[PDB]
RNA sequence: AAGCAGCUUUACAGAUCAAUGGCGGAGGGAGGUCAACAUCAAGAACUGUGGGCCUUUGCCUAUAGAACUUAUAACGAACAUGGUUCUUGCCUUUUACCAGAACCAUCCGGGUGUUGUCUCCAUAGAAACAGGUAAAGCUGUCCGUUACUGUGGGCUUGCCAUAUUUUUUGGAACUUUUC
């Protein structure tokens, strides 16, 4: 019905936690009414910051059902 | 419904939200939606195991939240009256 | 249903009866609907003309409120080589703005400014002109499967088919009407208190009347101002009226007779008193 | 004698809310919003405040039985005794209310209704500076007249959002009796007329920018409010947002589906007519005409509205108001438009950068507020203040800088100490409530409150700051002096009737210069007192309080005068000289360009999305020489050597010692300009200000010896003497101000008005607009202010009340007075208006005798002549050539 | 014939109110609306030489849907044996 | 604006036919050119109740109720007279007079609320009992339907879409340490 308001964030590097354990931080391009969020230059954060981190793809889309919280690291 | 309307009353008011993941985000409320997904400012975050951090801005999906704590004063908010 | 009872107070009428009395009353009604007609001719301007010793051209003339006027101060303030003469300060200017165009105004009262310019369209030529109608003298207005609702969804009041009822043209004439024809209920007044000819000299007469009757408009205004200027308020402790205290006495009895019989009974009694 | 005002705390009327919940919403800056209600004369602004007050309060003691019925309006925010008697708002007034929108989100809203009369255009300049958005109230009959056009252009200028209320819809049916299609085209003509003046934003009832209202009958609505009450029950909940967009704007409906083209075989109206105007006019028709038993069934069936048993025995106008109050229940659609229009993320930073200098956001430790005006509110002297940062409690001490000092103090803040600012204590804080003051212990960010104890520290506005550290004082911003739109140009000279009452006059003139912020009160050297005002009504409102409220004395008062300005029409062995030979300064004069003068009157210099404001017009001297060379075609040397723009005038250095030693000139430059400000303020003709003269400093002589003590003190009176010699040689003229006129008359009465404009002197009608749908038409013209004495009431008596005009001075039109100013043989008749060729001589000679400059027995003419300044031997040399008369 | 003539105005008012018009024609149409409020005082001057009873009232009730005999033939020459 | 569901009634058939609970009832309507008491011009103004301070008054705070009259200010969209004093005007003087003021009164009236009286028309009932005031079901008992059903009326309701990411058609289930 109503679109979530992410409007200020877009174009800002954002960390968000998906479903049970996973945390993913990436630039955010698009959002829809289900909160499905597509962000580019995705990286999967882990305990060891440089080491266990692995990039995902050039463009990644996320189902809104697996989003627990969204925090934007930036202005 | 009144419970969501009340959340609008919370807006701009320091509010505490407990996630169904177990965390606790206490801080100011920037925005809310009928979905109930709430985004906060200057939140003090408490992880499920107690580790506390501080985050400049936050957004949380509505489905996740277990309960919200809103300003005690809201209680006598005008809308509530039955008649 | 039209009055409370035979004590005859607090009447209440319906719309057809009220527009009918409005229609009969047209030789004696007010016949003016905008308050901008009374611009420099209301009683606040009349009070100022008395106090400033000015004369509105249809208004009354009074004595000077401050007859000690001829004193003056020899000063360079209002000299002729000081004053720029562009517009002659008329007396209508001195009453419209009493504190600007008057050196030393006192006991003047603040007048009302304008009202909105009243553009009320009335229709009197034909009964068959509708109540809502683009009259002449109005300027024209020169300008210029996707979505579906369920059928039988209608606007509000769609089951009532007509906009103009047969009493709307009468009711809007009563709406813009002055007192008492805009009211459908009200208390009774005493036959003394219905001032039928009062509205005639509270208006400008016309240029066509001769001079002996324009004075009669000006002399009846002067009586109207002096009653409005000096109110004599009634006191509340006057609880003993005459007829009420005479009724309580055993020496007065009560009946109902004809007016002419009561008039002849007071001429015979009044003759027997003086004789 | 002065106001009506509830003094007692226990008689302040209770609210439906508990008012402590309202004060706790003051903690949140985003929650509170500040709307000021502006509009034309008698537009329904105070009446609109009547609706918001009596629906917020539960029982008002000032409200009578005629006011509880429809008969007389509660002008609750017209509390002054003069405002009751004039029937007219005069002062800015307001009320702080807790209001809910359609989403039932309550928030604290600070209303402030401006007076709509055009002579009180100073009071709405306060409301434009105070408010976050303006609620521009328009009557549907007059529509967008010219005074509406400025209130749109000013709110764009002040970086303030706007939201329109089309008012008086009862006149659209009960006065004018338009059929429902013909009134839709009235509304569509108005909304298409406000969209041309709002250059960027489109305004439309779908976009929730426009509210429809008829305030006498006590209702107001948006189309979003109206759908959400009565149409949202029937259509699906996913359809209500798309249905209200198909509601205005030439789209038709028939049997479940929508089309832009008209339906065939069906007499059909647009969707706004069929769903809103047709059900509205049936309420107007049936509450006046349908039987009360049949109408009671149509209000349950369609509106779910029960008429009371007491409500059936009503008169027709209270019954129509009681129905239209039952329908259109609260003003929730008004508040929802006020909520949805204001965007603080876009506007609040540009509003601050317009009232003060553009800079970064001051920190939250700084208390920082803008003192708008001093208000005689309820038998006391309060200060109207809006807080922009920090927190203010009762009893604190704050630094209060008068805004007239803030030009230099902001300039001295750059620095490439102490005793800077007087301090007053916050004695008491209150919320304006119309007829009362509600006391509060503190006042948070973003809200308008009233503070007692500030008013002695300033005149006519102030800035209020309370800084913690000295380093934090470096970043705070000072407000600019407030842009009252009309210049005070209507002149009245007064003195008291008794000479021993003069200290009581000087006390009351100091209260009026605070309370009436659009005045310019000055004292002449002859001892008389000059008051500058906006119009006839503005003086008559002023001189009432001067005679009755603020000084009980009687005073002598002259006829209406005006301010004159001085200028040239040419230029001109041109030199100037002091009795000592050490100083020789030659100044030439020239008329400025007409486009150059007209843009400086608009307070900004430039053209075509490139303009430089007058405050920082020295700070970009490279950019300034680009603007002057490209836009106006000046010389490259004249572009570089401009020194100062004082008001409507310009100084150019054109000399050869500037090509020799400009550094010697530069140490004396700040006082040549100070002497230049000393010359523009009082000109050579009749001690009048100078306007539109291009000064060129031709030469300057420096004595064989440098004394910093003496050469500084001597060049300032000589430069003022030197500017006079340039102006008088350059064929001087006299300028007069020109009011612009906005006449509203019925169409047959137009040749009465055209003959009425011919009786005045310099009057001309420029445009005649047929006001659509109405019998009246709008007449736009001009009149000189010296001729506009009683112009307003000559119009109304000749048209028998069907005429009305507004006299205003927005555009600063200065026109040459048609005479020649140096005419020794001009015929000035006594007691009669002089002819048109004798006007410039007359207006100067009478002004020089008010001032006392020219002293005669009865009429002795020593004109403004070029011989008391230049040497007498040179003045005889000028006569033989025929250059100087 | 006020009743039908009001209906002519009402349709003519629907022209410059709800329909787009060519420009030069449009200002003439609203000038007719301007003459309406000025009450037709500049279209009512002529040579009323005949009294209303000196003109024998032969108000000819011919309509413009009648074939009207087109009698050009009497303007030709003929030969009166009369 | 309709069917159903819910609620409230309802003619009711009812559970109980007990103790209950709700709503009403414990001496009528409309009126009167009837009366008697109040009350009707003031910090934009009132009264009652609770608490705190000082020592009853007063102040502060909380709460309840405010008939009538007032904003181009007054019970009355009406308007007469008199007294004293000052200033005029007719001018022999005194009433009688002229027409402005200021301060006061008189007179013709008006609103509202109580209580009584009078005319007209009434009659359930539980209007049964007992307590008192300036007042009354004011209180206690009390009884009429009845507190849980189904038929019949009204809405204050449902949000008209009931399984496919933010709520109610399941990411559930299983095993392990410490204590
Ligand atoms: N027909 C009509 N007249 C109205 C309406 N609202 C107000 N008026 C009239 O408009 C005039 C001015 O009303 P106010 O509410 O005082 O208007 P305002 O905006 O305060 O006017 P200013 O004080 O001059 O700014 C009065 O004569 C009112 O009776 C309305 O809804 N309809
Ligand atoms: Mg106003």
């Amino acid at each position: 019905v109503s679109t979530p308001e992410l409007k200020k964030y877009m174009d800002k590097k954002i960390l968000l936690n998906i479903n049970g354990s996973r945390k993913v931080a990436g630039i955010l391009r698009g959002y829809d009414i289900f909160l499905n969020v597509v962000l580019d230059d995705a990286m999967e954060i882990n305990g060891e910051d440089p080491a266990n981190n692995h990039q995902l793809g050039l463009q990644t889309v996320i189902r809104g059902n697996s989003i627990i919280s969204l925090e934007a690291l930036d202005a | 419904g009144i419970p969501v309307k009340l959340l609008n009353e919370a807006q701009g008011h320091i509010v505490s939200l407990e996630l169904t993941t177990g965390a606790t985000y206490r801080g100011k409320l920037v925005e809310s939606e009928d979905s109930m997904n709430v985004q906060l400012r200057d939140v003090i975050a408490t992880e499920p195991q107690g580790a506390v951090t501080h985050m400049d801005q936050i957004f949380v999906r509505g489905s996740q939240i277990k309960f919200i704590v809103v300003p005690d004063l809201l209680k006598n908010a005008p809308l509530f009256k039955k008649n | 249903k039209k009055v409370n009872g035979t004590s005859y107070k607090k009447w209440s009428f319906d719309l057809p009866e009220m527009s009918n009395l409005y229609r009969l009353s047209t030789p004696l009604r007010d016949e003016v609907t905008d308050k901008n007609y009374y611009y420099l001719f209301d009683k606040k301007s009349f009070f100022n003309g008395k106090a400033l010793n000015n004369a509105i051209p249809g208004g009354p003339k009074f004595e000077p409120l401050y007859p000690r006027e001829e004193e003056e101060d020899y000063n360079e303030f209002n000299s002729i080589d000081r004053v720029i003469f562009r517009v002659p300060i008329r007396s209508e200017y001195k009453v419209a703005f009493p504190h600007l165009y008057n050196s030393r105004p006192r006991s003047v009262r603040i007048p009302w400014y304008n009202n909105p310019v009243s553009c009320i369209i009335q229709n009197d030529e034909e009964y068959d002109t509708p109540a809502l109608f683009f009259d002449p003298s109005l300027n024209p207005i020169p300008h210029f499967g996707d979505f579906t609702l369920p059928e039988d969804f209608a606007p509000l009041l769609a089951e009532e088919e007509e906009l103009i009822l047969p009493n709307t043209k009468d009711a809007m004439s009563l709406y813009h009407s002055p007192f008492p024809f805009n009211r459908t209920k009200g208390k009774m007044v005493r036959a003394q208190d219905v001032a039928l000819a009062k509205k005639w000299f509270l208006q400008h007469p016309d240029e066509e009347y001769p001079v002996k009757v324009k004075v009669s408009y000006q002399k009846l205004l002067k009586n109207y101002v002096l009653n409005e200027l000096h109110p004599t308020l009634p006191t509340n402790h006057n609880k003993t009226k005459l007829l009420k205290s005479l009724k309580n006495t055993k020496y007065f009895q009560q009946t109902t007779i004809d007016w002419v019989e009561a008039g002849l009974q007071l001429c015979r009694q009044g003759h027997n008193m003086l004789n | 004698e002065h106001t009506i005002f509830t003094q007692l705390k226990k008689n302040i009327p209770k609210t439906r809310y508990n008012r402590d919940y309202m004060l706790s919403m003051a903690n949140i800056p985003e929650r509170i919003i500040n709307v000021g209600v502006i509009g034309p004369l008698h537009s329904g602004k105070t009446s609109l405040m009547d609706l918001l007050v009596i629906d917020s309060h539960k029982r008002i003691p000032d409200m009578s039985k005629n006011v509880e019925l429809g008969w007389k309006p509660l002008r609750y925010l017209d509390n002054l005794k003069q405002e009751i008697d004039r029937g007219l708002s005069i002062k800015l007034n307001g009320s702080t209310l807790l209001c809910t929108d359609l989403e039932s989100k309550s928030r604290m809203i600070n209303f402030l209704d401006a007076p709509g009369h055009v002579n009180f255009m100073d009071e709405t300049a306060v409301a434009l500076a105070a408010s976050d958005l303006v609620l521009i109230v328009i009557d549907v009959v007059e529509g967008v007249t010219f005074v509406v056009e400025q209130l749109i252009k000013q709110s764009i200028k002040n970086n303030v959002a706007m939201c329109f209320v089309i008012n008086k819809l009862d006149r659209l049916i009960l006065d004018l009796k338009l059929p429902p299609m013909d009134a839709y085209l009235k509304l569509n003509h108005i909304i298409a007329n406000i969209n041309s003046f709002t250059k960027g934003n489109v305004f439309s009832p779908i976009d929730n920018n426009i509210i429809f209202a008829s305030t006498k009958l006590g209702f107001t609505f948006t189309i979003k409010e109206f759908v959400s009450y009565y149409y949202a029950h029937s259509i699906p909940s996913s359809k209500i947002d798309d249905f209200t967009t198909r509601l205005w704007g030439s789209v038709y409906y028939h049997k479940g589906n929508f089309r832009t083209k008209p339906f065939e075989n069906v007499e059909k109206y647009p969707t706004f007519v069929e769903f809103i105007l047709i059900p509205l006019y049936k309420i107007f028709s049936y509450a006046l005409s349908m039987e009360k038993d049949k109408l009671k069934n149509l209000l349950r069936s369609n509106f779910r509205v029960n008429l009371s048993q007491e409500a059936l025995q009503y008169d027709p106008q209270p019954f129509l108001k009681h129905v239209l109050q039952l329908i259109f229940r609260q003003q929730t659609g008004l508040v929802d438009a006020i909520t949805r229009c204001y965007q603080p993320f876009e506007l609040f930073d540009n509003k601050t950068a317009h009232l003060s200098i553009p800079g970064k956001s001051t920190p939250e430790g700084t208390l920082w507020a803008h003192v708008l005006k001093t208000v005689d509110y309820g038998g006391a002297e309060w200060s109207l203040v809006r807080i922009y940062s920090g927190l203010l409690k009762r009893g604190d001490t704050v630094r209060i800088l008068d805004t007239s000092q803030s030009e230099s103090r902001q300039k001295r803040q750059l620095h490439d100490e102490d005793d800077e600012t007087p301090s007053c204590e916050v004695e008491e804080i209150g919320l304006l409530g119309g007829r009362y003051v509600y006391p509060v212990h503190e006042a948070h960010k973003g809200q308008i409150v009233l503070i007692k104890g500030i008013s002695s520290a300033y005149i006519k506005s102030a800035t209020l700051y309370s800084v913690k550290s000295k380093e934090d004082m470096k970043q705070l911003k000072f407000f600019k002096p407030l842009d009252y739109i009309t210049e005070a140009v209507f002149k009245i000279v007064l003195q008291p009737l008794l000479p021993r009452e003069l200290p009581k006059l000087l006390d009351a003139l100091n209260k009026i210069s605070k309370y009436y912020p659009g005045v310019i009160i000055k004292v002449e050297e002859s001892g008389e007192h000059v008051i500058l005002g906006n119009g006839e009504l503005y003086m008559d409102c002023l001189l009432y309080d001067l005679r009755a409220s603020y000084a009980k004395i009687e005073i002598k008062i002259s006829d209406p005068l005006t301010v004159f300005s001085e200028s040239c029409s040419n230029e001109s062995s041109r030199l100037g000289e002091e009795n000592l030979p050490g100083l020789s300064i030659s100044v030439a004069a020239e008329p400025m360009d007409s486009k150059m003068i007209q843009d400086l009157s608009r307070n900004t210099l430039g053209k075509g999305q490139n303009c430089l404001d007058i405050d920082g017009i020295m700070d970009n001297p490279r950019k300034l020489s680009k603007i002057l060379r490209t836009e106006y075609g000046w010389d490259s040397l004249a572009s570089r050597n401009v020194w100062s723009f004082y008001n409507g005038n310009v100084l150019i250095n054109d000399t050869l010692p500037d090509e020799i030693s400009p550094e010697l000139l530069s140490k004396y430059k700040e006082q040549i300009i100070q002497g230049f400000y000393w010359a523009v303020k009082e000109g050579p003709l009749a001690e009048e200000p100078i306007y539109g003269v291009q000064y060129k400093l031709l030469s300057i002589s420096v004595p064989s010896d440098v004394n910093i003590d003496v050469m500084k003190s001597q060049i300032i009176p000589l430069m003022k003497k030197a500017c006079y010699v340039g102006l008088l040689t350059a064929i001087p003229i006299l300028l007069e101000p020109i009011y612009e006129v906005d006449i509203t008359v019925h169409a047959p009465l137009l040749p009465i008005v055209e003959e009425l404009m011919k009786k005045r002197r310099g009057s001309r009608i420029y445009k005649t607009i047929k006001v659509a749908g109405t019998p009246l038409l709008e007449v736009r013209g001009q009149v000189p202010v010296i001729e506009s004495a009683g112009f307003e009431t000559d119009l109304r008596l000749s048209t028998n009340g069907l005429g009305m005009c507004q006299l205003y001075f927005w555009h600063k039109i200065w026109r040459k007075v048609p005479g020649d100013v140096l005419d020794k043989d001009a015929f000035i008749p006594k007691l009669k208006p002089a002819p048109i060729n004798s006007l410039s001589r007359d207006f100067v000679m009478k002004t020089r005798r008010r001032k006392g400059i020219s002293t005669g027995g009865f009429m002795s003419n020593d004109g403004p002549t070029l011989e008391k300044y230049i040497s007498a031997e040179l003045y005889a040399q000028l006569r033989e050539n025929g250059l100087v008369p | 014939s006020k009743k039908t003539h009001d209906m002519i105005w009402e349709k003519l008012r629907y022209i410059l109110q709800t329909q787009e018009l060519s420009s030069t024609l449009r200002e003439s149409l609203e000038t007719l609306f301007e003459i309406r409020q000025k009450d037709y005082k500049s279209g009512s001057q002529g040579l009323f030489i005949l009294d209303p009873t000196s003109y024998t009232v032969h108000t000819h009730s011919y309509i413009v849907s009648d074939e009207d005999e087109a009698n050009k033939e009497l303007g030709n020459f003929e030969k009166c044996e009369n």
